[PDB]
């Protein structure tokens, strides 16, 4: 049981990082005119459609999921 | 069956789960009696609860060993009764809903105020708007082979 | 168990959610479109223009922190 | 063409009507570095209607 | 009255309204179609 | 002329359903029209500021007399349908004949989903909610008896909502009072203190008298309710009550004379509990408001109105001035008849510290029939008043502070008690700091201490009785005191004033109503955690006062307002400087002072109090007496209190107190659903919010009331809302459910 | 020619007799009372009126509150432990919000906040971009 | 300590200079704009940080922006 705890933490922390160190890329190391049209700078173009849709599947997941087991609750 | 599980007709859990909680309410009962408003009413429940087991009983539904009635969701048409079908009731009313939202926002848009009609609704407009929406189908097809539905990067972007 | 994996998905998608919003984010927006030139972290951009806590992308890795734990959990 | 009561569309990033459109108002002939000024009917995030640009960074629509 | 009527077409009275009515339906339909947990 | 005269405007407001169409027409700002969301919340949050709304005192006075009646009307509406669902809803009259076993139920829920399981087999051929507000006994006190008149006076109740409606409308458009009307406060206090306190408890005596008194005799005896006669009988017949109290037969002759002292078959100083109900005497409470009556009406008579004789209260402050507090209290009585604001913080905080108190006092010296031993309604009415008392008294410190920064004068005040008192803030707050500390520090290292220690294996190190013991000297003098004052101090008296000082047990039904309440180390403990949470709750209440204006760090918070967001990123941050932010970090801790409170009651009164006594003295407490060595422990309250008593609301699926467990659980939901509001920030809200808004757009539609996230300020409210809610919605199901059970 | 005021805890500390201290001096036409930034009520003298503060924010924040009462003849100075003094405010006899020929620019960037330059091309040079 | 910098959007309505709570802020004779003044930062060590300018500049972005740097005593507004 430990062990698995261990690992499964450790490896939250290292998903967050890796993250945090690509923000930190964007804002310190990125040149928007070396990655012209580039795959990278393209993503950038569309935030909003990634954000906005990831923003619907967890809006969609955290409704259903909490609903079913509030019904199944009472 | 599918997964292992057993139709609930054919489930012992099933039907010891029924015995079970009608003995409950059977229990209670005796305490009041005879036409006691209590007892009648705690008697009208038992009828209540022996229709529900008996209409999942004839159903297609399928339990498992805990005697609960499980669910199917994989497509199947033999299931269907469990979520397709009732998916396309939500799946309709959701659009009709959204889609007579949006009509009416962008036709109050072209208003003297367009912002007083949507905290003081124009109920007649709305009434038209909202019965218009049972072929909204139809209607949204339409409307993206004709583009006039999805905008054309003349929107407001962010900085970067 | 379906319902637990399910509850594990919006864990991992919403975790997402902020982080990736933070770094796509992380060089403007439309409240601070210049927020590349103050930095990775920095407290805010006043009270001004509505309102500007927790703007920065260090706040993203913030709030993105306590839902890792919680999907994790 | 930018002058009184045309319409167009704003192409500074910067700004919070940017790929919008505005309603020039008056176009100054002083010299001034931005001499147009458009008006827009939404409020930024300060709550004003009005930014003056230069004729760059108006494109006419019509 | 038309301004009486002008009150009840704010936002807040009619979404009250709405939900009330829309909550009552549900609650009558279950009352008559109870414990449905499929279409049959 | 007159000093004290009658002014009122008529016809000063139109009645329409114009403005009504209109919304945001209190407001020069909101009235222009929405154009994002922020006016929404803005109408709602500015709704009841009349001092914003106007700048003449006499229209925001106007404007709450009238408001006042409204509330009024609104609480008379309430208690009318509690009466109402008392006698169509109900199962008090099987319950007058065996109030010991069928239990009070007053609400019942319709046959609709499953939720039928609600409606639990209370008793007496009757299926409904078990109520715990009290309202069976409080009527069998009052010797209703029937549920005819339970009836009547709803109807009653309903008939003086309207009235109540009808006042405000008419003080408000019809007949509106100017402000010279208003400003008489010798006039009001003589009223109110003679005619609304007095008179009052003069009336309430003669039901108690005449009405009440009878029939809680016969109803005690054994009488059988049907058999009671009516109560208009008793006020006929004198005969009848010459049979119950022997001394009406002399009639109101002893009165005029002074021979007082032939009314003592029914007006006693008795003392102690009846034994057959467990509730105070009701002839002891029949003296008592008598008493209390003739002292309201003579204190009535103190404030100079119209006649010469009397006080003016401006003089008596002026008089009373120090060698060390410079001009005294010359400008107070300006300040309190020229600013609301001033008077609701004073009112405010009396009012809530009044439910504590009362709070404290009903449950020592049950005061209705039938009351100590249902716990379930003891333990509701002690918590629910210990919070409306916590809430107000937070309330009335966030007034004051309104005031300092709205009403506050400096012209008015130089060298008054105000004036130097904000002249030395540094050192009161610098004290007071200290003082938090220690007692923070000392108190519940005590705890920790423990809790070390019998880890350790070291249990003869901890402080406790059986070690180093730190015993209440003072307290346990002080009830000696208070149970030897029978027949010495209070010679007149018969028993003492409450059983929790010292006595016999007294027992209702097999059940334990009140006992001897002993004072150890742990209550010492406990008493001084109290002390450290109220005293934190000052410190940032008491700074939000005196620092309101200005500080050392922004010298000119005035300007910025009661209810500013910050000042901005400089000076090191500045962020929740402002008055407001000091209440909402105040709530926090009144929070957390007033959950200790409640859970020391229920605790120490599950194990040392109630119970069950046999016939010979056996005594059984609830939980057995684990508060002396377990709550000298952290561990101890995680597990001999929450994680046992808790017990019954984890296992409710099933039963009629199902819907407990479901709040428990939704309230912790809510609670942990705060934390995003209290932890986050605006910036990123507002940009996700962009993103959305593209996708709308990209569809071609989108609000024109752009949307916008929350302000700063509404965001830390949202999460205080719904993090108080939560949190005293669990505790509401825990005690409740445990509550029933243990009854 | 201090104004009448009995005290306070509120003072002026050490960093006063140390580090650094402000003075602001008015001129009056009538006796009046005045808060002031420490806390509590002041009268103010007919006529030259002198007084001390920590902070220069609260020497401006007092000349908000004196040019309700009409008085615009305030000034700042800084007096440094040695007992040097430097006038303050207003510093060229004008007010700041009064353009006042002769006086320069500084710290002004020639373009739209938008043209700063990218934060990756300055890398291991020391400037930021807004300096840049 | 804080940088302030000014740029060529400005419109010289002056209420910034009018909104600093420590005299950083100058109106300068100017001619990019029909005002013909110009806002400056003459006297920075005195900036405490607020951004009370920047709230109350009215071009689409701000014409005066401060950037919080190193602190010192005045900075960091200490009386003490
Ligand atoms: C369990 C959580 C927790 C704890 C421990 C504290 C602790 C404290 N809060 Mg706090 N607070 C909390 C949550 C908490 N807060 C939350 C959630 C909020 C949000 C509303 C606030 C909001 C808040 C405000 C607004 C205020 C406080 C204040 C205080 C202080 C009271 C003074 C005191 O008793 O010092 C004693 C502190 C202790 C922790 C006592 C236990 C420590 C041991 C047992 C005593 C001996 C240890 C010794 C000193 C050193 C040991 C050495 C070794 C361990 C290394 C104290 C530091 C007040 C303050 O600062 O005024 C003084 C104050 O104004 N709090
Ligand atoms: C190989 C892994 C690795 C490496 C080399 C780096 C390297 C770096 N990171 Mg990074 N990071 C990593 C993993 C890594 N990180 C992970 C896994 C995360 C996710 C949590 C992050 C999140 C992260 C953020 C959010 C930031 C960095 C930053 C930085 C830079 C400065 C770090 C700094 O200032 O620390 C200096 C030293 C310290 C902070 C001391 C740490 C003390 C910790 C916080 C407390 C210790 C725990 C506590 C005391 C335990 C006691 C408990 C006891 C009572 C029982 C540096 C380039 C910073 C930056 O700006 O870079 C541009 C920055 O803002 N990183
Ligand atoms: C119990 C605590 C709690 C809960 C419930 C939430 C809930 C949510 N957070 Mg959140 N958060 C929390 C604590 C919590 N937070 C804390 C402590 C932090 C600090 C780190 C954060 C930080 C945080 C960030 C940074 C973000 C979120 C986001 C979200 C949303 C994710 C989408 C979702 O689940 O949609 C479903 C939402 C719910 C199920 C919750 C509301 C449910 C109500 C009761 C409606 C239920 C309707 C029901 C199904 C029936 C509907 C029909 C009926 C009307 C008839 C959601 C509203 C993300 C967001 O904005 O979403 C895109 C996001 O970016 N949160
Ligand atoms: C990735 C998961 C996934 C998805 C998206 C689908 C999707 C679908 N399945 Mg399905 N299926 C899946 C996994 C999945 N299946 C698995 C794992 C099984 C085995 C348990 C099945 C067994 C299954 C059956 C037996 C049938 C479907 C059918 C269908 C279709 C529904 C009929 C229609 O018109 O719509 C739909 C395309 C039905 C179909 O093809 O109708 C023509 C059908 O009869 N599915
Ligand atoms: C504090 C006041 C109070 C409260 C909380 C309750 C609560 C309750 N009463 Mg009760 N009652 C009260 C006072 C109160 N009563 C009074 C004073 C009377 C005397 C008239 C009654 C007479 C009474 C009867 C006779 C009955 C109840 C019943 C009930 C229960 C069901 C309520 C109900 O109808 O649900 C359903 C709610 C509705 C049907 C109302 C429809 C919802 C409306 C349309 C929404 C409001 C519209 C909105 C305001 C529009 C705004 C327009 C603008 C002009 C303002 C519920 C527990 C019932 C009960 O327990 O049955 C077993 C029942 O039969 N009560
Ligand atoms: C039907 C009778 C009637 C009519 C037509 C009006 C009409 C008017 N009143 Mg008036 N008023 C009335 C009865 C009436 N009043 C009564 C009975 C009272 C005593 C309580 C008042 C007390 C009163 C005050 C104190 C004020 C007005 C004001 C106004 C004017 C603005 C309307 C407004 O503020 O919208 C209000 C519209 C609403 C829908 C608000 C209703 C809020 C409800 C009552 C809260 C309680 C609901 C619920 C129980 C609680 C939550 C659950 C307008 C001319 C205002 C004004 O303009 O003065 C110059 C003002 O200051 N009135
Ligand atoms: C003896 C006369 C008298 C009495 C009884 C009262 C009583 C009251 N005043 Mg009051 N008042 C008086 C004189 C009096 N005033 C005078 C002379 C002035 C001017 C100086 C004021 C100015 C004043 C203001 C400015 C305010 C009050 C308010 C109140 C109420 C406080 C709330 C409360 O305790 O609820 C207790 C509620 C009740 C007891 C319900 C019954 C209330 C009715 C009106 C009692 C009337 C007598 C009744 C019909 C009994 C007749 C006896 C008969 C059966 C034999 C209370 C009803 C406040 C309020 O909320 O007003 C709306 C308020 O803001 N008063
Ligand atoms: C005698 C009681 C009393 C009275 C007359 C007032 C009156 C006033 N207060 Mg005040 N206050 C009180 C008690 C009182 N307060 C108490 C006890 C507290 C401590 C919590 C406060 C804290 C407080 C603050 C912090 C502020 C005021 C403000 C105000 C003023 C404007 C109110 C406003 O915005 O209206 C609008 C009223 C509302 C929006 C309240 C609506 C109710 C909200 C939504 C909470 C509902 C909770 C609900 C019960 C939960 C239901 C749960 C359910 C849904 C499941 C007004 C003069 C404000 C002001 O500007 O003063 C000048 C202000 O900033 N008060
Ligand atoms: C407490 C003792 C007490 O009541 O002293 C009272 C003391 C003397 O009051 P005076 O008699 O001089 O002033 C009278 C007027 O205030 C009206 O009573 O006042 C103080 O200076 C309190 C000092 C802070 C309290 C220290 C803690
Ligand atoms: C073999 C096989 C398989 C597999 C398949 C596959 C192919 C899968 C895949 C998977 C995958 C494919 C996954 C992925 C994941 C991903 C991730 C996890 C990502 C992350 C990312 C990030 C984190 C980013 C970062 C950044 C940023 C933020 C920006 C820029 C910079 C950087 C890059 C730093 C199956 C099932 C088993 C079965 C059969 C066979
Ligand atoms: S936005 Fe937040 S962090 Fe920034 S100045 Fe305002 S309160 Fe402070
Ligand atoms: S940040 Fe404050 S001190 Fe600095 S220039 Fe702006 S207003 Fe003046
Ligand atoms: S507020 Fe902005 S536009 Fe106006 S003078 Fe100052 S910097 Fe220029």
């Amino acid at each position: 049981a430990a062990l698995y705890t261990h690992h499964q933490y450790i490896a939250g922390f290292l998903m967050v990082g890796a993250f945090a160190h690509g923000a930190i890329f964007f804002v310190r190391d990125y040149d928007p005119e070396l990655n012209k049209n580039n795959v990278l700078a393209r993503m950038l173009e569309h935030k909003e459609a990634i954000i906005s849709h990831l923003s619907w599947a967890s809006l969609f997941l955290g409704f259903h999921t909490l609903g079913l087991y509030i019904h199944n609750d009472t | 069956e599918i997964g292992g599980l057993t139709k609930c007709s054919e489930s012992a859990a099933f039907t010891k789960r029924l015995n079970a909680s009608v003995k409950k309410l059977e229990q209670r009962a005796s305490q009041y009696e005879a036409d006691s408003p209590p007892a009648l009413a705690l008697k009208q429940q038992v009828e209540r609860t022996q229709a529900r087991f008996d209409k999942y009983s004839r159903s297609e539904l399928l339990c498992g060993a805990d005697g609960l009635p499980h669910l199917v969701a994989d497509g199947r048409w033999s299931h269907a009764a469990e979520f397709i079908l009732p998916g396309f009731g939500f799946i309709y009313i959701s659009g009709w809903i959204g889609w007579v939202g949006r009509k009416y926002l962008r036709a109050v848009s072209t208003s003297a105020n367009p912002s007083e009609s949507e905290i003081i609704i124009n109920v007649p407009l709305a009434l038209k708007i909202m019965t218009t929406g049972y072929i909204w189908p139809i209607s949204a097809w339409q409307e993206l082979i004709s583009n006039d539905l999805v905008a054309v990067s003349e929107e407001i972007t962010v900085s970067p | 168990d379906f319902l637990v994996h399910h509850a594990i998905a919006l864990g991992l998608h919403v975790t997402a959610l902020i982080l990736v919003k933070g770094a796509l984010d992380a060089r403007g927006s439309k409240l601070m479109p210049d927020k590349k030139d103050f930095g990775y972290s920095f407290p805010c951009d006043g009270p001004g223009r509505g309102g500007t806590c927790d703007i920065s992308a260090w706040d993203a890795f913030y709030l993105a922190m306590f839902w890792m734990l919680n999907t994790i959990g | 063409m930018i002058d009184r009561n045309s319409k167009v569309r704003i192409l500074r990033k910067e700004s919070y009507w940017f790929n919008q459109i505005g309603t020039v108002a008056t176009v100054d002939q002083s010299g001034i570095r931005y001499p147009a000024v458009v008006r827009f009917e939404s409020v930024n995030y300060a709550g004003t209607n009005t930014n003056n640009f230069a004729l760059d960074e108006l494109v006419e629509v019509k | 009255m038309n301004d009486f009527q002008k009150y009840l077409s704010t936002a807040p009275v009619l979404l009250t309204l709405w939900m009330t009515f829309t909550a009552g339906f549900i609650i009558e339909v279950n009352r008559f179609f109870p414990d449905m947990l499929g279409l049959y | 002329s007159k000093n004290v005269q009658v002014f009122v405007e008529k016809d000063a407001v139109e009645t329409s359903f114009a403005k009504w169409a209109q919304p945001g027409h209190f407001s020069r700002t909101l009235a222009k029209g929405p154009k994002t969301t922020t006016w929404i919340w803005n109408l709602h949050a500015d709704a009841h500021d009349f001092d914003s709304q106007t700048s003449s005192l006499e229209e925001v006075s106007r404007k709450i007399f009238s408001a006042h009646f409204g509330q009024l009307a609104i609480i008379f509406l309430w208690i009318s349908g509690m009466h109402f669902h008392g006698a169509y809803f109900s199962n008090y009259s099987a319950w007058l004949t065996d109030p010991i076993s069928i239990k009070q139920s007053s609400q019942v829920v319709w046959p609709i989903v499953g939720q039928e399981i609600l409606n639990a087999d209370v008793g007496g051929n009757f299926q409904g909610i078990q109520t715990t507000s009290g309202w069976f006994q409080m009527w069998r006190a009052e010797g209703i008896t029937s549920e005819v008149e339970l009836y009547w006076t709803a109807i009653g109740g309903l008939a003086m909502s309207a009235i109540m409606l009808f006042a405000g409308w008419f003080h408000y458009h019809k007949a509106a009072p100017k402000l010279e009307w208003f400003q008489n406060a010798e006039s009001m206090m003589n009223h109110h203190l003679a005619g609304l306190l007095g008179l009052g408890c003069l009336s309430w005596s003669g039901h108690q008298i005449h009405i009440a008194l009878p029939i809680n005799k016969l109803l005690d005896a054994g009488v059988s309710p049907q058999e009671i006669p009516l109560p208009h009988e008793f006020l006929i017949n004198r005969d009848l009550m010459a049979q119950l109290y022997p001394s009406f037969s002399k009639g109101l002759a002893p009165f005029f004379g002074g021979n007082w002292g032939e009314y003592s078959d029914f007006l006693t100083f008795k003392g102690g509990l009846n034994p057959v109900t467990g509730g105070l005497w009701l002839s002891d409470i029949a003296h008592h408001h008598l008493a209390l009556s003739v002292l309201f009406i003579i204190a009535g008579h103190m404030y100079r109105t119209n006649w010469g004789i009397g006080h003016n209260m401006k003089e008596i402050l002026e008089a009373h001035k120090g060698p060390f507090t410079g001009e005294g209290h010359k400008g107070l009585y300006e300040i309190l008849t020229t600013s609301w604001h001033a008077q609701l913080a004073i009112n405010l905080a009396m009012m809530g510290s009044l439910s504590i108190i009362v709070a404290h006092h009903m449950y020592a010296m049950p005061p209705y029939p039938y009351l100590a031993t249902d716990y379930a309604t003891q333990l509701s009415l002690f918590t629910h008043h210990m919070w409306i008392g916590g809430f107000c008294v937070v309330g009335g410190a966030a007034h004051g502070a309104i005031f300092m920064v709205r009403d506050y004068t400096p012209a008015n005040n130089y060298n008054n008690l105000l004036d130097r008192v904000l002249r030395h803030r540094d050192a009161i707050i610098s004290h007071l700091n200290w003082v938090c500390i220690f007692l923070g520090c000392h108190a519940f290292g005590f705890y920790i201490h423990n809790d070390t220690m019998r880890a350790l294996g070291r249990p003869q190190d901890m402080f406790s009785d059986k070690a180093i013991q730190l015993q209440p000297i003072f307290a346990q003098w002080i009830q000696n005191i208070h149970l030897l004052a029978p027949g010495t101090t209070a010679p007149n008296a018969l028993a003492t004033t409450s059983y929790a000082f010292g006595g016999d047990v007294i027992e209702v039904g097999g059940k334990i109503a009140m006992m001897p309440i002993k004072l150890g180390t742990a209550d010492f403990m406990v008493h001084h955690i109290h002390a450290f949470t109220i005293h934190v709750t000052v410190l940032i209440l008491l700074k939000g006062v005196l620092y309101a204006r200005s500080s050392k760090l922004i010298p000119d918070k005035a300007n910025l307002g009661f209810r500013f967001p910050c000042d901005g990123p400089g000076r090191g941050g500045t962020c929740q400087s402002s008055s407001w932010d000091h209440v909402f970090l105040g709530l926090f801790w009144m929070y957390n002072s007033i959950s200790v409170v409640i859970f020391h009651f229920s605790w120490k009164m599950q194990s040392d109090v109630w119970g069950t006594i046999t016939p010979d003295g056996a005594i059984s407490h609830i939980t057995g007496g684990n508060f002396a060595q377990s709550s000298i422990t952290i561990n101890g309250w995680l597990r001999d209190f929450l994680w046992s008593q808790a017990s019954q609301v984890i296992q409710s699926y099933g039963s009629a107190s199902s819907a407990y467990g479901l709040i428990f659980l939704g309230a912790h939901f809510i609670w942990a659903f705060s934390l995003m509001f209290l932890f986050s920030g605006r910036g990123y809200w507002q940009e996700l919010i962009e993103s959305i808004v593209w996708a709308h757009n990209k569809l071609n539609f989108a609000p024109t009331i752009q949307p916008r996230a929350l302000s700063i300020t509404q965001g830390r409210a949202v999460g205080l809302a719904h993090y108080l809610l939560g949190g005293i919605g669990t505790t509401w199901a825990f005690f409740l459910a445990r509550a029933i059970s243990i009854t | 020619p201090f104004p009448t005021f009995g005290g306070s805890t509120g003072g002026w500390l050490r960093a006063a007799e140390v580090e650094e201290k402000y003075a602001i001096t008015w001129t009056s036409t009538k006796e009046q009372i005045f808060e002031m930034p420490t806390g509590g009520a002041a009268i103010m003298r007919n006529g030259e009126n002198l007084l001390y503060l920590a902070r220069k924010e609260q020497c401006l924040a007092l000349s908000t509150q004196l040019r309700t009462f009409k008085i615009n003849d305030y000034k700042i100075y800084r007096i440094f432990p040695s007992g040097e003094v430097q006038y303050l405010h207003p510093k060229d006899g004008v007010f700041p919000e009064k353009v006042n020929p002769g006086r320069t620019s500084v710290n002004s960037r020639g373009f739209s906040i938008g043209k700063n330059p990218n934060p990756a091309s300055i890398k291991f040079s020391g400037i930021t971009t807004y300096e840049s | 300590s804080h940088t302030v910098k000014i740029y060529d959007t400005c419109i010289g309505c002056t209420q910034c200079v009018r909104a600093c709570p420590t005299d950083v802020l100058e109106m300068v004779p100017w001619d990019g704009c029909k005002s013909g003044q110009i806002a400056s930062s003459p006297r920075v060590e005195d900036c405490v940080g607020c951004k009370r300018c920047e709230t109350a500049c009215p071009t689409d972005f701000l014409s005066v922006r401060v950037y919080l740097g190193a602190e010192t005593t005045r900075s960091l507004g200490l009386a003490y």
